[PDB]
């Protein structure tokens, strides 16, 4: 496609007055017709992709597990089944939004990504779509936690060879994959290793940001230690 | 629980 | 519709479902279905609506006012007609959902409630969606305008002869009909005037609440003195 | 601005 006779430029534009007024759901669907023009994504507009998708999914996966306990509570008086109706209605919902990400990455944002810093962007999203279905996957599951073990790891080997340690999307995919380790892999031993080392490397490469950087880096890295303080 | 990586972007 | 093959008690069971997963849309929808089956409604059946209305149409109202101000700041650079474009969608999705609750109202809500509390809720409801209907109207807006004046006015007339002064759906129509005069019918004095009798109203006859009535009278008094505050 | 009835329905 409905964003097929619009503008690119116009696409963005209207992005970021979706962005401004909350309207996530707009949001995402420019953002899905810029990306369809073909033409490769600067970095404030992966960044606007991002924040789109994460917003509409973020939403999803809240109301999905406020359901999941209901519907946990339920068996252990006979209600119907009209909870697991409309769990399984929010399900496919979710699951849809996350197959259309992962379909924008195949098709074809991922391969002609040549740059570590986008190629590195796209495959932290490649597995952050992944983990979101292995959450909600009961049948399948295994084939999808590997799918989503498969692009972080790729991602942070590229990160560590491309990326100084305080870059603040090689912390945002270490803190995501250890989130992946700890709630999804069921490895909570390889969750705080990799926290913790994350942690101590950007520390040791601080000294090298500037005031503006400096702050970019230190908010991800208080979410890590966050973490620790939960897991340890 | 714990937190994955927020908005931020 | 959609909700035509599914039974009425379901509809209100997911109804409060989405309440508690925050999803707004689909209880708008769930609620409509329930309301399409042709029975009368109960109290909490009135509120499920009115919930899932107010907060669908809060979302729109909102997006729009961060809009319409990003426009008028555009004339005062030439950006291009994107800003309209965006404020022009969002105000008739707006435009559309007033009109459902609207039509709902109209068929057959309204002419079916004989009871002054079923009466007094759909006629303030109809207020309600006119004058966000007025909010938006720029060509017309008279004839909005004078159709909330003249649903709020008969609610009124219906609560002062039916329903004693601390009654909450009372107290909630006078403040809504007061922020009419304010900032719609440019009527300073009358939205003063109505906020104050209504607060001593209602003051004067607290002492025949239980403890429960009591809680729920207050709060709405004290928003009618919130405004006052400002207003004065 | 001023509040109009919210929600506590
Ligand atoms: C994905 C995550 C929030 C990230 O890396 O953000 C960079 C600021
Ligand atoms: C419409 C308004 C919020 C109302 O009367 O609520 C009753 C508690
Ligand atoms: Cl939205
Ligand atoms: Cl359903
Ligand atoms: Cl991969
Ligand atoms: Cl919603
Ligand atoms: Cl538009
Ligand atoms: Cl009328
Ligand atoms: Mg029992
Ligand atoms: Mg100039």
């Amino acid at each position: 496609g409905a964003m097929g006779s619009m503008e690119r430029a116009s696409l963005i534009q209207k992005a970021k007055l979706a962005e401004q007024a909350e309207r996530y759901e707009d949001m995402a669907a420019f953002m899905k017709g810029a990306v369809e023009k073909g033409e490769e994504l600067s970095c404030e507009e992966r960044n606007l992709l991002s924040v789109a998708y994460k917003n509409v999914v973020g939403g999803q996966r809240a109301a999905w597990r406020v359901l999941s306990s209901i519907e946990q509570k339920s068996n252990e008086e006979e209600k119907g089944p009209e909870v697991r109706e409309y769990r399984e209605k929010v399900e496919t919902e979710l699951q849809g939004v996350c197959d259309t990400v992962l379909g924008l990455l195949d098709s074809h944002l991922i391969k002609e990504a040549g740059d570590a810093e986008s190629r590195v962007f796209y495959l932290k999203m490649k597995g952050d779509y992944y983990r979101y279905l292995a959450e909600v996957a009961t049948g399948d599951k295994k084939r999808i936690i590997d799918s989503a073990r498969s692009a972080y790891q790729e991602a942070m080997d590229i990160s560590k060879k491309e990326m100084p340690p305080t870059n603040p999307i090689r912390l945002g995919l270490a803190l995501n994959f250890s989130v992946f380790h700890y709630e999804i892999a069921n490895s909570p031993e390889e969750a705080i290793s990799l926290a913790k080392t994350t942690f101590d490397e950007a520390m040791a490469d601080l000294h090298t940001l500037s005031e503006d950087s400096y702050k970019d880096s230190t908010l991800i890295m208080q979410l890590l230690r966050d973490n620790l303080t939960l897991w340890t | 629980r714990a937190h994955s990586c927020p908005a931020s972007l």
